[PDB]
């Protein structure tokens, strides 16, 4: 049947729930940290980016399944 | 005196070391305070 289509939506759907919240928390914490201490700005951003990518590493993993399920 | 010691030790970053405590570079204008007796006869204290 078309049950693979549910798997197509579930991977991208449930996959984006976690990272969707996670990306929001990371940048919000960085922006507050930049606002309180502007001179550590160049350093915290590097920490933000090296971790914010780890969050979508699972989201891309969901998208990888989202196309593997299709074909 | 100790509150200054306790607080200023915590605040060490030059970026946050602004406002009154900011040790400005290239000093250009200096103001000074003098206190003197309202009435004379004090001796050499006023002259000193």
């Amino acid at each position: 049947e078309g049950l693979n289509l549910v798997a197509t939506a579930l991977a991208v759907g449930l996959g984006a729930i976690g990272p969707g919240v996670g990306i929001g928390i990371i940048v919000s914490g960085a922006v507050q940290a930049i606002g309180r201490n502007p001179e550590i700005e160049n350093r915290v951003v590097t920490y933000m980016f090296i971790g914010i990518a780890f969050t979508e590493a699972l989201a891309i993993f969901g998208l990888v399944i989202a196309f593997l399920i299709g074909f | 005196r100790e509150v200054m010691a306790n607080l200023t030790a915590r605040v060490v970053g030059a970026a946050r070391r602004g406002t009154l405590l900011e040790k400005r570079e290239t000093v250009k204008s200096v103001a000074l305070l003098v206190v003197t007796p309202d009435r004379g006869l004090c001796g050499s204290l006023v002259a000193n």
